[PDB]
RNA sequence: UCUAGAGUCCAUAUCAACAAUAGGGUUUACUGGAUCAGGACAUCCCGAUGGUGCAGCCGCUAUUAAAGGUUCGUUUGUUCAACGAUUAAAGUCCUCGUGAUCUGAGUUCAGACCGGAGUAAUCCAGGUCGGUUUCUAUCUACUUUAUUCCUCCCUGUACGAAAGGACAAGAGAAAUAAGGCCUACUUCACAAAGCGCCUUCUAAAUGAUAUCAUCUCAACUUAAUACCCACACCCACCCAAGAACAGGGUU
RNA sequence: UAAAUAGGCUCCACGAGGGUUCAGCUGUCUCUUACUUUUAACCAGUGAAAUUGACCUGCCCGUGAGGCGGGCAUAACACAGCAA
């Protein structure tokens, strides 16, 4: 059906500032102990996770840059090296993917 | 090594404590009736107490046409067809009225369900009633008989040429037009049988289960 | 009433289903990181555990063959399954799969998850590590272990 | 379930039934609170353009686990006064009529067979 | 603020919290088993129109079970777990009505409640249960508060009543939640089919409180009257009640005596007060049986 | 209400004529069905009691009783009626009760035909076939308050003029209603369900006004428990809990 | 048909015309149930329209009805339903 009268700025008001209508103050907050960024408890430091995605990007884009095209799964595993950094006793036999900047000291 | 599929329990959350005490009750009753080895498609013939009358003794015997169900009550369905009526019984293995229960003919057919006898033609289901058994060598893998079977025209009463059935024991090549198994098989789900998350691995439930009943000796 | 219903329902039908969890899976066996969304990663993880699962019987099975044919959709990808994945896992039994919660997309603000196998070659996840072995609360208790070790 | 408007097949050599006839027989009511009937319940029939009273012996209807299950809805015809009006009976009927209360000793010392 | 109990744990503490937590549990529940070596209260005699404690199961599942005379017999099976009676409260404490005792059931954790709970249990020397309940009791039926309670406590032949929070279907339309014939399918119906009718009728210009409409069904409180005890398993401590009961699997049942004004007697040879091990008196076998049951490992049966 | 007339004798075992005292309508000539139902009792059944010409179950009337129930079909739709099978019963009415819940017929929508009236257009309180009423809920209100039947003992006692044939008390079996479950069957398959299973608690005694008597608008004495029940958390995960929020578990 | 107000100038062929019947078929029904998709409910973005005297918007009985009278009830406030 459709109203049969307007309703009052107070009864309007009595609705949407009601609590259940309000936002709820966050109680999980707080401070990367180690990086001193914000973060959720439950959830990964959103600086910290950028920082990683963008190492991974350009890992990922000088794979492809070697791999030539698609359909080019390798059978064997993988290590990435960084400057200065001559392959390791046990990485022999594994792909390389040489990088052209010091590695990140959170890089272990 | 062939453990009766009772003992294996349904996927589900109940309190293992329940399987125990449901295994040793019946461990407890298999030791005053011999429960033989029968898969779907033998033959059986079951002696109970007829609770109706003063203390007599009733034989049946048919074909294990399907066998469900789970700890103290499973139970499987013989059909026959006795004076050219198709007739059934559904038997209780741990019921204290079964008296004995004697494997006649020892088979295993295509199908794990032979529910579709209920449409093949009379003869495919009729057994003799005073039917002797047949030997078996001990250490030879149950036989698995071929017997493709013939049906009834046209009202199936499950329908059963779908794919969710899978039934292959039935000659659709005859009954049904070339057309019919091309709308029949629409609902096929190439996708069912590739599903790793429905498989309920039952190697370890398996394994406990022998450890128990092999100790409650 | 959906009482012990333990599959999501995504997509435009089973098929559907069973077809985005396949692509998710295929991306993450090429890729051994992807961010999805998280309810869809949940939905995957138990897949692609039993997909190492039959990865680790080898190629000579059949049956895995098969299964790994059907869950991957770019080939390429079937021999690293059966010679880089499983073989890395001969020693874990099982959970092979890290998955964490990630700030939530940036365009329609839903729940999202990076996926992971085990023991790659990427840059680590900021794990979240416990409080320090050093700190107060800790070594009260520490000093609770020792004195309960003696008594005991 | 032996309700109104089902066809039942009269299995007792029918001196009346067992004749030809277009129609086939219709059960047209159930001597039960609820319509529908089970094992034993004597129900009415329109046989051959005539109201005769029945006596379902077995159903395609599951029913407890021990007792017989049939793919017919066999009756046997009986007269108002619990006579039967057939002489035999061949189609096996099950054994379950000795059990509750009704008129079944009549029945029984007509048939051959059991289950 | 707001916490949980093994945030700041370190990695090798959390497992340490546990075991000690987990031993603390085990030696408060075994120090409690001989409630006669404590300091127990009169055990007086019953008399007639009195009442004695219930016991806290919980549900398992079902089975069949048959008799001598030939029939099939559902029954549910009920585990009574770590059932300790946990409170005492007098007859004009509750200002008139009777003597009640409050008992526990199903241990819990104990970094998952509140503190006031904690508080009580600790003084009480026992880890917290999940479900209280409140039986009301005779003054003779008293038990000292720490003494626990077994499946023993009950016997065959009786009857007894269970109640029990029901399985919840959620938001229920009218028919599945109060069995309406809905209005026809096709003839028209056309956006009516599982709606219900008239609500009320047309000169009052309400409805009534206490109308059947859509809404939540199931999660309440219920209770089965009259349910029989077959069998009682005393090793793992098993009821086997006649019938179904209300509940899911794994949910706590409340266990009583049966009210109905039939069974009002025969609570003259059951263990008044309650059945402790430590009486040892003929100490009662593995699994105690009806008379009328035909229970396994006997010759099946025979009708001459 | 007078019985007055009858009824094999006799008003009261039945009709009970006229009239009187009561509650209620009569418009044409010169609105059902489905769904859910709330309510009254002027009670159809079940319950209690009186008389009987029922010598007895049942019948008949009369008082009391509204907690519960009050079937399925063929033909047809001013809405009823007839008919078949049943049932313990298929009650009489108020709120079409109920069309922002759904449907049909209508009566009054344009098409067409038949019959009557008319010079014709057209009419006809006639008969046929066909034919479109849309709604996102603002406000109120509301959304968790065990009966019947059959069978059998008890048996064919009393009652009874022969003939027929009782209570009180129990025991089985079925259905329905409410409430709940998933061990089996069934549709299905970590579960939800039913066709399945379980539970349901006005005749006397003493006796005055009126010393006998009298049942007393005389005094006076007799013929439901159960269920729920912990002040102070809530980030995350799981859930037999759930629309969101809540609730159970995380040893 | 168990039961019936229904059906039963000649003139082949044809009819999305009207009425009736046999047999089958089926969730039309006895009597509903499960699953899937859209809708749905929640989070995020964008964001209408009929309607609206004012409202601080209860129930029962009477008058002639949320608002009058006489009784009763009554801390405030969202969210999802229903249609008296
Ligand atoms: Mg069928
Ligand atoms: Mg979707
Ligand atoms: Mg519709
Ligand atoms: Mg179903
Ligand atoms: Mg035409
Ligand atoms: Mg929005
Ligand atoms: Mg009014
Ligand atoms: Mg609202
Ligand atoms: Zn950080």
């Amino acid at each position: 059906a459709a109203p049969k009268n307007r309703r009052t700025i107070e009864v309007n008001r009595c609705r949407r500032r009601n609590p259940q209508k309000l936002i709820k103050v966050k109680n999980n907050i707080d401070v990367c102990p180690e990086c001193g960024h914000l973060k959720q408890k439950h959830v990964l430091c959103a600086y910290c996770y950028e920082k990683v995605c963008k190492e991974t990007a350009e890992i990922r884009r000088q794979i492809g840059k070697q791999e030539g095209g698609p359909f080019k799964a390798p059978t064997i595993e993988t290590v990435v090296l960084y400057t200065g950094e001559t392959p390791s006793e046990q990485d022999q036999g594994k792909r390389i993917i040489e990088r052209d900047r010091k590695r990140p000291s959170w890089f272990t | 090594r062939f453990l009766s599929p009772e003992f294996i329990p349904r996927r589900g959350r109940t309190d293992p404590l329940k399987f125990q005490i449901e295994r040793k009750d019946m461990l407890e009753r298999r030791k005053v009736l011999h429960i033989p080895e029968f898969y779907v498609g033998s033959i059986l013939r079951v002696t109970t107490a007829d609770p109706y009358a003063s203390g007599k003794i009733s034989q049946f015997l048919g074909i294990c046409i399907q066998r469900s169900g789970r700890g103290l009550g499973a139970t499987f369905i013989l059909r026959n067809v006795i004076e050219g009526q198709g007739v059934e019984i559904c038997f209780e293995l741990y019921n204290p009225r079964v008296q004995e229960i004697q494997v006649v003919k020892l088979e295993k057919r295509l199908d794990d369900s032979l529910l579709y006898l209920r449409d093949a033609l009379p003869e495919y289901s009729t057994f003799d009633v005073n039917m002797k058994p047949v030997v078996q060598e001990p250490n030879q893998k149950v036989p698995v008989n071929e017997l493709k079977v013939k049906m009834k025209p046209k009202p199936w009463s499950k329908r059963w040429e779908r794919p969710n059935f899978n039934i292959k024991g039935i000659r659709f090549d005859l009954c049904l037009t070339e057309q019919q198994m091309k709308e029949a098989q629409k609902w096929n789900q190439p996708w069912l049988e590739f599903d790793m998350m429905r498989e309920y691995d039952t190697s370890k439930i398996e394994a406990a289960i022998w450890k128990e009943i092999e100790a409650s000796k | 009433i959906s009482h012990g219903r333990v599959f999501r329902r995504m997509g435009l039908g089973p098929e559907s289903r069973i077809h985005l969890l396949r692509n998710l899976l295929t991306g993450l066996v090429r890729h051994e990181r992807i961010e999805a969304p998280w309810a869809r990663v949940d939905e995957m993880r138990g897949y692609a555990e039993k997909l190492i699962d039959y990865g680790k019987l080898g190629d000579t099975n059949e049956r895995a063959m098969r299964m790994a044919d059907f869950w991957l959709t770019e080939k390429d990808l079937i021999p690293k399954l059966f010679q880089v994945l499983a073989p890395r896992y001969k020693d874990q039994t099982g959970g092979y799969t890290r998955m964490l919660q990630i700030p939530n997309r940036s365009l329609d603000r839903a729940k999202m998850a990076v996926i992971e196998y085990k023991g790659n070659c990427l840059p680590p996840l900021p794990l979240p590590r416990r409080d320090s072995h050093l700190t107060l609360l800790n070594q009260l208790l520490q000093g609770l272990r020792q004195d309960l070790r003696q008594s005991q | 379930a032996i309700q109104k408007m089902t066809r039942v097949r009269v299995v007792d050599n029918s001196a009346l039934g067992n004749s030809p006839y277009h129609r086939a027989p219709r059960c047209i009511h159930v001597y039960k609170k609820n319509g529908v009937g089970k094992v034993g319940d004597q129900i009415l029939l329109a046989i051959k353009g005539q109201k005769k009273k029945a006596l379902i012996v077995g159903h395609c209807m599951p029913g407890p686990r021990m007792t017989p299950r049939f793919d017919s809805n066999n009756v046997v015809l009986i007269e108002d006064n619990g006579n039967p009006v057939g002489t035999r009976i061949k189609t096996p009927i099950p054994t379950s009529l000795r059990k509750r209360e009704g008129e079944y000793s009549k029945v029984l010392a007509i048939a051959q067979n059991f289950v | 603020s707001g916490t949980w109990w093994d945030e700041h744990l370190s990695e090798e503490n959390v497992p340490f919290i546990k075991q000690l937590v987990s031993d603390e549990d085990k030696a408060q529940l075994a120090s409690k088993l001989c409630p006669l070596k404590d300091e127990p209260w009169p055990i007086h005699p019953w008399e007639p129109g009195s009442f004695r404690v219930g016991l806290i199961a919980l549900k398992l599942g079902m089975m069949p079970l048959w008799t001598k005379d030939g029939q099939k017999h559902v029954v549910t099976l009920l585990q009574v777990q770590d059932c300790h009676v946990l409170k005492y409260t007098s007859k004009e404490n509750c200002n008139g009505k009777m003597a009640t005792l409050s008992v526990g059931g199903k241990t819990v954790s104990r970094f998952r409640k509140a503190t006031s709970i904690l508080e009580f249990y600790r003084e009480l020397g026992l880890p917290p249960k999940q479900t209280v309940k409140i039986f009301n009791i005779t003054d003779n039926a008293a038990i000292k508060p720490g003494t626990p309670l077994y499946a023993a406590h009950f016997r065959p032949g009786q009857y007894v009543d269970v109640t029990a929070k029901t399985i919840g279907k959620g938001f229920q339309g009218v028919m599945k939640r109060w069995g309406f014939k809905g209005q026809p399918a096709t003839h028209g119906q056309t956006k009516t089919h599982r709606r219900p009718g008239a609500v009320a009728t047309g000169d009052i210009g309400r409805v009534w409180p206490g109308t059947k409409m859509p809404g939540k069904m199931g999660n309440i409180y219920r209770t089965e009257y009259g349910l029989k005890v077959w069998r009682i398993n005393t090793k793992h401590n098993i009821i086997y009640v006649n019938g179904s009961v209300p509940g899911h699997k794994n949910c706590l049942v409340k266990v009583k005596d049966s009210k109905l004004p039939a069974y009002k007697d025969l609570g003259k040879n059951l263990p008044f007060p309650t059945y402790f091990p430590d009486g040892d008196e003929e100490e009662l076998p593995e699994d105690l049986y009806d008379e009328n049951v035909c229970q396994p490992g006997a010759p099946s049966i025979t009708f001459a």
